[PDB]
DNA sequence: TTTTAGTCACGGC
RNA sequence: GGCUUUUUUG
DNA sequence: GCCGTGACTAAAGGCAAAAAAGCC
C-alpha cells in the first residue's frame, strides 16, 4: 500500500541515507523479534518500514540509540 | 579482502613457485578409456583428481583420505575444483621471446635496447648475426652482422668478439646492460643536445628505465625461460556425442609448442648440425609466437576449418573476449523475456505478469512461504507440490507478491529510464501487459517488441528499487526538465475531442449548477458533449502561504471542459482546461501540477486523463475514411498554371536567352512556388467548415474532419504528411543529391503511375540505409562517451571557488537561439551578480538560481549572469554539489555520491540516434545600435568606419537587451552612429563581398615611390578594357633579387611627413602584394578610407570528431603571442613572422605559407589567440592561445548548435562533464622546485596536490599547462589499467601497465565492477566512505 | 520465457543462454550504466555477484530464501578469478593485495 | 572499405 | 557444448 | 644535417533475441 516514497524522502536528507536506514529497520524486523512500531495491513517488511520513516519516529540516530540501549544488557 | 591489485612481469622462480609439476608428454587423453594421461596436457598428478576425493587408481577416497597422498597413482586426493586454480609449467630447451614486449606499438624491446625493431626481428628469425661482446676488436655492441660478415670477421679476429643467435643472443644482452649507468648518460645527454625530434625520444627512454629501475622487474625476464600452463578445467575436453571429443583451440597450440619443444630437446642432445638447429629453434619461436598472440607476425596457423585459431591474447582482445562478454555485462537467473502488450486499466506503478512467468520466477519464494505454513515437509514434496499446479499455490503466489517490485527492462537501454521497477499484478495469458503512459519513455511500440523482467532478492534491492526505480519516482528526464509521463496518440485525441466547442450544439445556453451536472447531462443525452454553457465552478488557489481558498464564479464553458474539471486536482486554476488541449498543452498542464501540489497529485492526475483520455476517445467514434482526405479543388487548375510557366522556359531556353543550369534553377523555383501553393490551398480548404447557427445565419468555424483532428491535436503525423495526403508530394532528390526537375504531381489518395512511384524510392532507400548504417555508430559514440566519464562522482558540498564561466545568451546574427533564463536555470551563481545600477548586489553569491528566482531575472531584464560550472571546479578526483547545480531528474540540488559521468555521457549519446550520416546587414526588429569594443571614425563623407576587428553590433530595446550580433571586417560603413535608437528595416553596414579593398588609413596625397619600370612594375594596358593603370606583376618574371623589393606605400599628409597619428609616429607604408592592380590614378582624390586596390584570393559524425577533438583538414592560423607583428628573412619554404613584447625577450620563430592567405598586415597589431588565416578552428590551438576557460565554451555551442539543428533539448551541463574529462591531463614545461620533468604528461589533479601541497610549505611551486585529449586517448591514459584495458587496446595497455609495476587502487565505478563490490556511487557511497575513513 | 535455477557453463560458471538451454538473460554493460546512473549498488552487486556466477554466494543465496531470510554476502565473482589465470597464463603476473 | 593515429624511411636547402 | 556461416524480429 | 614530408603498419567500427545448418 505504498505508491511513493516522497514523504520519508523529505523526512531524511537524501534518498541514499532513506534506502540505507529502511534497510536496517527492516532486516531488524524481518530476521528477528523487533514488532512493527506501526499497525501493519499485510503489507511487506519493506513498506511497513518505510511508514515508519515517514511518520517521523524512526531514522538513522533513533536506531543507533536503540540498538546501543539494547546492547548495553 | 583486497586492497587494491598490482601488475609485474613473473620471474622464472615465481613461474616455478606457480607450477605444482611440469608438463612432459604431448598426449592429453587415453583417446581409449576416459581417462587422462600422465605428465600431459591433462594430467591428473599435476592438476589434480578429476573426480571429487577420488584417486586416479582409486586406493584412496571418501573423505577419510582427505589430504593424503595417494602413492599408488601419485595424485593427492582433494576436491576436484582445485582443477580450475593449480598451474603447470614448460621447461623450454632453449629461450624465447615474448610477443608482446616485442611488437606493441611502441616496442618495449627497441625502447630498451634503443634498437630499431626491423633488425630485432630478424636476429630473433635466425636469419642475422647480432654481436654480444665488441671486446678490443673493430665492430660495436650494438653491431649486427649476416651469416658471410660473421665467417668473414670470425677468422680476422678470432674469439676476441663474441656474436651469439637469436633469442639466446637476446637475452645475453639485456642481462649484460646496466640500468643506472645508461639512465646516467641518457639524463647527461639530455641536457647537452637540443633537437625537438630527439627530445620526445631520450624522454621516452629515461622514463621507461626510470620505471624498470624503480620496480622491482628486470630484462632478463622479458625473454621467457619457462612458459606456465593454463589450468584445465579453464580449456576443457568435454565430451560430445560419438567418438570424436570437443577440444578448444588452445589445446591444439599447446600441443603444438610442447611437441617443437620436445623435438628440439631430442635433436639438440644428439649433437646434430647447426643447419637444423636454427630451424627447429625458428620454428618452436613461431609455435610460442603463435599461441601467445596469433596472427600479429602474419598468417596465423590455422586447423582443420582453415580458420585461425584463438589464442591467448586474442581470447582477452575483442567484443568476444573475457573483459566485455563476461566480465562487464553477465548472463542472470531469476529473469525473464516476454512480448510486451498494452493494458489501459494499469496505474502508473503497476504492470501485468502471466502466471506461468511469476511461478516460474518466484519459485524460491514460494518454497518459503509453502515449507513455513505446512503445507510441505521436505524441499521435494515442496517441489512436487509446485509443478502439479494445485489451488493453495496461486493463493500463495498471490501473497507474494504483494509489494515485491520487477525490474521491467528493454535492450536497448539507451538512458537510465529503460530499466524501470513496477509492482507485477498477475494475469493470464503469455504477454506482458505495461502502462501506456511509461511507453514514451521505454521507446517500446506494441508491435512485435520484447522486453526483460528481473526480480530483486535482498531487502535492500527491493529498497532501492523502490525508493529509487518506480515510475512514479522517474517522471523527469535526467537530460532536462521536461516530463517523460506525457499523454500521447489515443489520450491526445479523446482529450481534444472533449474539450473542443462547436458553434451550435443539442442543449446550448443553457445553466448548470456544476459539474456534476454536466456529466448528468451527457450521459443522459440532453446535452452534447460539447456544447457552450454557463456553469459555476469552485477552484481553489494557493495564493495564501502554502493555503487552499475557495472562490466560486460563474464560467462560460463548455460540457466537455466542465466534465473534464472534475479530475484536475485542487490547486490548478480553471484557465488550464479552459483551451482546446492539445498534445503541448497537456503536457504544461501536468508540469503544471508538478510545480505547485507535488507528486502524489501529479501521478493521481496523470492516471486520471489517461483514463479519461481512453473514454472519450472510444465514445467518439473517430475514424479515417478515404473521403476525410479533401483534395482542393483549385489544385490541379494551379498545377496546370504551373506546367504553363516551365511550356515558356523550354522554349526561352531554345532561344539562347536562358542557359541550362539557370533554366534548372527556374524550373525548381517555379515548381516550389507551385507546390507550396498547392499546400497553403489544401490546409485552407480543410482547417474550415461550414455550420448553420441557432439564428440560422451560416457561420465559419474550426472542421471537425478526422484528419484534421489528429494533424492539430498532435496525436499522430504532422503538416508534411497531411501535405503528402492531399496536396502533391512535391519535388524529390535523386540518391547522390540532385533534385529531380519532374516533381511527383500526384498525392497519395489519387493513383501514382509506375514512373514516380519509381522516382520516390529514391529518397525511402537512402533513409532506410541511414537509418539502418546509424545505429552502430551512435551506440558506439555512447560507449566512448560512458568510458572517459564513468569515475565522476559528486563527493563535496561546496569546494568553495570564485572561479566561473560567462554565461550568455546565444546570438547567431537572426533569433536568439536560447534565451539565457535557459542557460542559468539550475546552477549557482559564482559572485554576486551587479544591478546595471552601481553597487547593488541582484543575486547572493553561492545561490541556486530556481525558476522563482529566474522569473525575478526576467522581469528585472538583467543581462549576464556569471554562474559556476564543473570544468571550473578544485574539487581533486571529483566535483562538489554546488559547481554541478541543481539535479534534473529530482528537482532539489544534487546529493553527494550521485555518479553524474554516466548520467551525461547516457543524456549526450541517447538522441544520437535521431541524427543523420549524411553582402548586407539587415536589422530584423526595433532596437537600438551598440557597438562594443568600437574603434570607428568620421570619414570625408561624414560616415562611420571602423579600424577595429573584434567589433560587435548589438540591438537594445526599451529593456537593456540584445538581439542580433553582427561581425564586420576591416573598413565597415556605417549609416548611423553609437548609441542611436534606429527603426528595423534598415540597411546600416554594405561591402564587398569578394574583393579585398586596399583602403588607406587617413585622408592624404598618395605618392608612387620605389617604382621600377620594366621588370617589376610595367604598365600593363589590357585590351579587354583598353586602360592604362599601374599593375603589379607576378612572381614568375621577377627573380629573388626583385621579389625581395617590397612596394611599400608610406602614407604621408599633406607636408610629407609620416601620419602624426595618436601615441605612435611609425610610418604606415602599405606594402603592395602579388596579384595587385591599381586602378585609381595620380591626382584623383581619395575619400577618407576609400579603396586603393581591390586585390583578390555533418551531424552525428561531426559530433563524434567533435569529442574527440579531432585535428581539422585545413586548421586554421591564429597568433601566438601578443605584441607587435614583425617579419623577417623569407622564402625559406614558408613565410617568416616574429612578434616583439613590449620588456620580454622575442626568440620566438613560426613559419606561415605564404602562397595562402593572409587577413592581417605589417602595420598592425595583434593581439593573442586572433584568426589570422581562415578555417575551421583546431581545439588545442584555441586551447594553448584562448585558454581552459574558452575551449569549455567552443565545444558546449558547436554540439549544442547541432542538437539544436536537429530538433533536440539537451541541458548544456551534461556537456561540460565530458569536457571536464578531456581537460584532466597536464603538461610540465618547468621542473622547478617539484620533482617532474620538464616534457613529460601527468595528472591535472596529481600535479595540484603535488603543488598546492608544497607551496603551503617553506617552498615553491611549479609552472603546467592543461592539454586537450580526445575521448579516445583521454579514457586509455588513465591512472588504472584495468578500467583503460577493459575498453580498447588490451594487449598495449597490459604490456604497458606491466613493465611500468602499476598499481590499480578501485577508485572508478568500471573497476569495482569488474571486482565485484559496491561502486562507489549512490548507495554505495556511504559504504566506501567508512571503508575509507578506517583506512 | 523464464528461469529461477538452471544448469550452469562450463568454465565461468554463469547461466547458459537461450530457451532451448533454459537460459537467463542476458545482463549487458548498458543495463550496468543503466543501473550506475541510478544510485543503485546493491542491486547491481547481486546481478552480478548471487545471481550470475559467484559459486560459493549463490547457494547461500538459495537457502536464505527458503529460510525466510533476504540477505546476500558479496563473495567473489568466478569470472574474474579465470581473467587472472588467463593473464597469470602468460608472462605478465597479475595478483591481489593485503587485507 | 574507411578512418585514424603512430612509426620508419626519404628529402631539400 | 563450444565455434562458424546464413535467415528473421525489435 | 635537421625539421618537413611520404610511405608502412596496427586498431576499430551497436545492443538483445530467436530459427536453421555444418565441424570439432
Ligand atoms: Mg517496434
Ligand atoms: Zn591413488
Ligand atoms: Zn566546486
Amino acid at each position: 500500500a505504498r505508491v511513493t516514497v516522497q514523504d520519508a524522502v523529505e523526512k531524511i536528507g537524501n534518498r541514499f541515507d532513506l534506502v540505507l536506514v529502511a534497510a536496517r529497520r527492516a532486516r531488524q524486523m524481518q530476521v528477528g523479534g523487533k514488532d512493527p512500531l506501526v499497525p501493519e495491513e499485510n503489507d511487506k517488511t519493506t513498506v511497513i518500514a518505510l511508514r515508519e520513516i515517514e511518520e517521523g519516529l524512526i531514522n538513522n540516530q533513533i536506531l543507533d540509540v536503540r540498538e546501543r540501549q539494547e546492547q548495553q544488557e | 579482502e583486497f586492497d587494491a591489485i598490482k601488475i609485474a612481469l613473473a620471474s622464472p622462480d615465481m613461474i616455478r613457485s606457480w607450477s605444482f609439476g611440469e608438463v612432459k608428454k604431448p598426449e592429453t587423453i587415453n583417446y581409449r578409456t576416459f581417462k587422462p594421461e600422465r605428465d600431459g596436457l591433462f594430467c591428473a598428478r599435476i592438476f589434480g583428481p578429476v573426480k571429487d576425493y577420488e584417486c586416479l587408481c582409486g586406493k584412496y577416497k571418501r573423505l577419510k583420505h582427505r589430504g593424503v597422498i595417494c602413492e599408488k597413482c601419485g595424485v593427492e586426493v582433494t576436491q576436484t575444483k582445485v582443477r580450475r586454480e593449480r598451474m603447470g609449467h614448460i621447461e623450454l630447451a632453449s629461450p624465447t621471446a615474448h610477443i608482446w614486449f616485442l611488437k606493441s606499438l611502441p616496442s618495449r624491446i627497441g625502447l630498451l635496447l634503443d634498437m630499431p625493431l626491423r633488425d630485432i626481428e630478424r636476429v630473433l628469425y635466425f636469419e642475422s648475426y647480432v654481436v654480444i661482446e665488441g671486446g678490443m676488436t673493430n665492430l660495436e655492441r650494438q653491431q649486427i652482422l649476416t651469416e658471410e660478415q660473421y665467417l668473414d670477421a670470425l677468422e680476422e679476429f678470432g674469439d676476441e668478439f663474441d656474436a651469439k643467435m637469436g633469442a639466446e643472443a637476446i637475452q645475453a644482452l639485456l642481462k649484460s646492460m646496466d640500468l643506472e649507468q645508461e639512465c646516467e648518460q641518457l639524463r647527461e645527454e639530455l641536457n647537452e643536445t637540443n633537437s625537438e625530434t630527439k627530445r620526445k625520444k631520450l624522454t621516452k627512454r629515461i622514463k621507461l628505465l626510470e620505471a624498470f629501475v624503480q620496480s622491482g622487474n628486470k630484462p632478463e625476464w622479458m625473454i621467457l625461460t619457462v612458459l606456465p600452463v593454463l589450468p584445465p578445467d579453464l580449456r576443457p575436453l568435454v565430451p560430445l556425442d560419438g567418438g570424436r571429443f570437443a577440444t578448444s583451440d588452445l589445446n591444439d597450440l599447446y600441443r603444438r609448442v610442447i611437441n617443437r619443444n620436445n623435438r628440439l630437446k631430442r635433436l639438440l642432445d644428439l649433437a646434430a648440425p647447426d643447419i637444423i638447429v636454427r630451424n627447429e629453434k625458428r620454428m618452436l619461436q613461431e609455435a610460442v609466437d603463435a599461441l601467445l598472440d596469433n596472427g600479429r607476425r602474419g598468417r596465423a596457423i590455422t586447423g582443420s576449418n582453415k580458420r585461425p585459431l584463438k589464442s591467448l591474447a586474442d581470447m582477452i582482445k575483442g567484443k568476444q573476449g573475457r573483459f566485455r562478454q563476461n566480465l562487464l555485462g553477465k548472463r542472470v537467473d531469476y529473469s525473464g523475456r516476454s512480448v510486451i502488450t498494452v493494458g489501459p486499466y494499469l496505474r502508473l506503478h503497476q504492470c501485468g505478469l502471466p502466471k506461468k512467468m511469476a511461478l516460474e520466477l518466484f519459485k524460491p519464494f514460494i518454497y518459503g512461504k509453502l515449507e513455513l505454513r505446512g503445507l510441505a515437509t521436505t524441499i521435494k514434496a515442496a517441489k512436487k507440490m509446485v509443478e502439479r499446479e494445485e489451488a493453495v499455490v496461486w493463493d500463495i503466489l498471490d501473497e507474494v507478491i504483494r509489494e515485491h517490485p520487477v525490474l521491467l527492462n528493454r535492450a536497448p537501454t539507451l538512458h537510465r529510464l529503460g530499466i524501470q521497477a513496477f509492482e507485477p499484478v498477475l494475469i493470464e495469458g503469455k504477454a506482458i501487459q505495461l502502462h501506456p503512459l511509461v511507453c514514451a519513455a521505454y521507446n517500446a511500440d506494441f508491435d512485435g517488441d520484447q522486453m526483460a523482467v528481473h526480480v530483486p532478492l535482498t531487502l535492500e534491492a527491493q529498497l532501492e528499487a523502490r525508493a529509487l526505480m518506480m515510475s512514479t519516482n522517474n517522471i523527469l528526464s535526467p537530460a532536462n526538465g521536461e516530463p517523460i509521463i506525457v499523454p500521447s496518440q489515443d489520450v491526445v485525441l479523446g482529450l481534444y475531442y472533449m474539450t473542443r466547442d462547436c458553434v451550435n450544439a443539442k442543449g446550448e445556453g443553457m445553466v448548470l449548477t456544476g459539474p456534476k451536472e454536466a456529466e448528468r447531462l451527457y450521459r443522459s443525452g440532453l446535452a452534447s458533449l460539447h456544447a457552450r454553457v454557463k456553469v459555476r465552478i469552485t477552484e481553489y488557489e494557493k495564493d495564501a502561504n502554502g493555503e487552499l481558498v475557495a472562490k466560486t464564479s460563474l464560467k462560460d464553458t463548455t460540457v466537455g471542459r466542465a466534465i473534464l474539471w472534475m479530475i484536475v486536482p485542487k490547486g490548478l486554476p480553471y484557465s488550464i482546461v479552459n483551451q482546446a488541449l492539445g498534445k503541448k498543452a497537456i503536457s504544461k498542464m501536468l508540469n503544471t501540477c508538478y510545480r505547485i501540489l507535488g507528486l502524489k497529485p501529479t501521478v493521481i492526475f496523470a492516471d486520471q486523463i489517461m483514463y479519461t483520455g481512453f473514454a472519450y476517445a472510444a465514445r467518439s467514434g473517430a475514424s479515417v475514411g478515404i473521403d476525410d482526405m479533401v483534395i482542393p479543388e483549385k489544385k490541379h487548375e494551379i498545377i496546370s498554371e504551373a506546367e504553363a510557366e516551365v511550356a515558356e522556359i523550354q522554349e526561352q531556353f531554345q532561344s539562347g536567352l536562358v542557359t541550362a543550369g539557370e533554366r534548372y534553377n527556374k524550373v525548381i523555383d517555379i515548381w516550389a512556388a507551385a507546390n507550396d501553393r498547392v499546400s497553403k490551398a489544401m490546409m485552407d480548404n480543410l482547417q474550415t467548415e461550414t455550420v448553420i447557427n441557432r439564428d440560422g445565419q451560416e457561420e465559419k468555424q474550426v472542421s471537425f474532419n478526422s484528419i484534421y483532428m489528429m494533424a492539430d491535436s498532435g496525436a499522430r503525423g504532422s503538416a508534411a504528411q497531411i501535405r503528402q495526403l492531399a496536396g502533391m508530394r512535391g519535388l524529390m532528390a535523386k540518391p547522390d543529391g540532385s533534385i529531380i526537375e519532374t516533381p511527383i504531381t500526384a498525392n497519395f489518395r489519387e493513383g501514382l503511375n509506375v514512373l514516380q512511384y519509381f522516382i520516390s524510392t529514391h529518397g525511402a532507400r537512402k533513409g532506410l540505409a541511414d537509418t539502418a548504417l546509424k545505429t552502430a555508430n551512435s551506440g558506439y559514440l555512447t560507449r566512448r562517451l560512458v568510458d572517459v566519464a564513468q569515475d565522476l562522482v559528486v563527493t563535496e558540498d561546496d569546494c568553495g571557488t570564485h572561479e566561473g564561466i560567462m554565461m550568455t545568451p546565444v546570438i547567431e546574427g537572426g533569433d536568439v537561439k536560447e534565451p539565457l533564463r535557459d542557460r542559468v536555470l539550475g546552477r549557482v551563481t559564482a559572485e554576486d551578480v551587479l544591478k546595471p545600477g552601481t553597487a547593488d548586489i541582484l543575486v547572493p553569491r553561492n545561490t541556486l538560481l530556481h525558476e522563482q528566482w529566474c522569473d525575478l531575472l526576467e522581469e528585472n531584464s538583467v543581462d549576464a549572469v556569471k554562474v559556476r560550472s564543473v570544468v571550473s571546479c578544485d574539487t581533486d578526483f571529483g566535483v562538489c554539489a554546488h559547481c554541478y547545480g541543481r539535479d534534473l531528474a529530482r528537482g532539489h540540488i544534487i546529493n553527494k555520491g550521485e555518479a553524474i559521468g554516466v548520467i551525461a555521457a547516457q543524456s549526450i549519446g541517447e538522441p544520437g540516434t535521431q541524427l543523420t550520416m549524411r553582402s548586407s546587414i539587415q536589422v530584423k526588429n526595433k532596437g537600438s545600435i551598440k557597438l562594443s569594443n568600437v574603434k570607428s571614425v568620421v570619414n570625408s563623407s561624414g560616415k562611420l568606419v571602423i579600424t577595429s576587428r573584434n567589433t560587435e553590433l548589438k540591438l537594445i530595446d526599451e529593456f537593456g537587451r540584445t538581439k542580433e550580433s553582427y561581425k564586420v571586417p576591416y573598413g565597415a560603413v556605417l549609416a548611423k552612429g553609437d548609441g542611436e535608437q534606429v527603426a528595423g528595416g534598415e540597411t546600416v553596414a554594405n561591402w564587398d563581398p569578394h574583393t579585398m579593398p586596399v583602403i588607406t588609413e587617413v585622408s592624404g596625397f598618395v605618392r608612387f615611390t620605389d617604382m621600377i619600370d620594366g621588370q617589376t612594375i610595367t604598365r600593363q594596358t589590357d585590351e579587354l578594357t583598353g586602360l592604362s593603370s599601374l599593375v603589379v606583376l607576378d612572381s614568375a618574371e621577377r627573380t629573388a633579387g626583385g621579389k625581395d623589393l617590397r612596394p611599400a606605400l608610406k602614407i604621408v599628409d599633406a607636408q610629407g611627413n609620416d601620419v602624426l597619428i595618436p601615441g605612435t609616429d611609425m610610418p604606415a607604408q602599405y606594402f603592395l602584394p602579388g596579384k595587385a592592380i591599381v586602378q585609381l590614378e595620380d591626382g584623383v582624390q581619395i575619400s577618407s578610407g576609400d579603396t586603393l586596390a581591390r586585390i583578390p584570393q555533418g551531424g552525428l559524425p561531426r559530433v563524434a570528431d567533435l569529442f574527440e577533438a579531432r585535428r581539422p583538414k585545413e586548421p586554421a592560423i591564429l597568433a601566438e603571442i601578443s605584441g607587435i607583428v614583425s617579419f623577417g628573412k623569407e622564402t625559406k619554404g614558408k613565410r617568416r613572422l616574429v612578434i616583439t613584447p613590449v620588456d620580454g625577450s622575442d626568440p620566438y620563430e613560426e613559419m606561415i605559407p605564404k602562397w595562402r592567405q593572409l587577413n592581417v598586415f605589417e602595420g598592425e597589431r595583434v593581439e593573442r589567440g586572433d584568426v589570422i588565416s581562415d578555417g575551421p578552428e583546431a581545439p588545442h590551438d584555441i586551447l594553448r592561445l584562448r585558454g581552459v576557460h574558452a575551449v569549455t565554451r567552443y565545444i558546449v555551442n558547436e554540439v549544442q548548435d547541432v542538437y539544436r539543428l536537429q530538433g533536440v533539448k539537451i541541458n548544456d551541463k551534461h556537456i561540460e562533464v565530458i569536457v571536464r574529462q578531456m581537460l584532466r591531463k597536464a603538461t610540465i614545461v618547468n621542473a622547478g622546485s617539484s620533482d617532474f620533468l620538464e616534457g613529460e604528461q601527468v595528472e591535472y589533479s596529481r600535479v595540484k596536490i603535488a603543488n598546492r601541497e608544497l607551496e603551503a610549505n617553506g617552498k615553491v611551486g611549479a609552472t603546467y599547462s592543461r592539454d586537450l585529449l580526445g575521448i579516445t586517448k583521454a579514457s586509455l591514459a588513465t591512472e588504472s589499467f584495468i578500467s583503460a584495458a577493459s575498453f580498447q587496446e588490451t594487449t598495449r595497455v597490459l604490456t604497458e601497465a606491466a613493465v611500468a609495476g602499476k598499481r590499480d587502487e578501485l577508485r572508478g565505478l568500471k573497476e569495482n565492477v569488474i571486482v565485484g563490490r559496491l561502486i562507489p556511487a549512490g548507495t554505495g557511497y556511504a559504504y566506501h566512505q567508512d571503508r575509507m575513513r578506517r583506512r | 520465457h523464464a528461469r529461477s535455477t538452471g544448469s550452469y557453463s562450463l568454465v565461468t560458471q554463469q547461466p547458459l543462454g537461450g530457451k532451448a538451454q533454459f537460459g537467463g538473460q542476458r545482463f549487458g554493460e548498458m543495463e550496468v550504466w543503466a543501473l550506475e546512473a541510478y544510485g543503485a549498488a546493491y542491486t547491481l552487486q547481486e546481478m552480478l555477484t548471487v545471481k550470475s556466477d559467484d559459486v560459493n554466494g549463490r547457494t547461500k543465496m538459495y537457502k536464505n530464501i527458503v529460510d525466510g531470510n533476504h540477505q546476500m554476502e558479496p563473495g567473489m565473482p568466478e569470472s574474474f578469478n579465470v581473467l587472472l589465470k588467463e593473464i597469470r597464463s602468460l608472462g605478465i603476473n597479475i595478483e591481489l593485495e593485503d587485507e
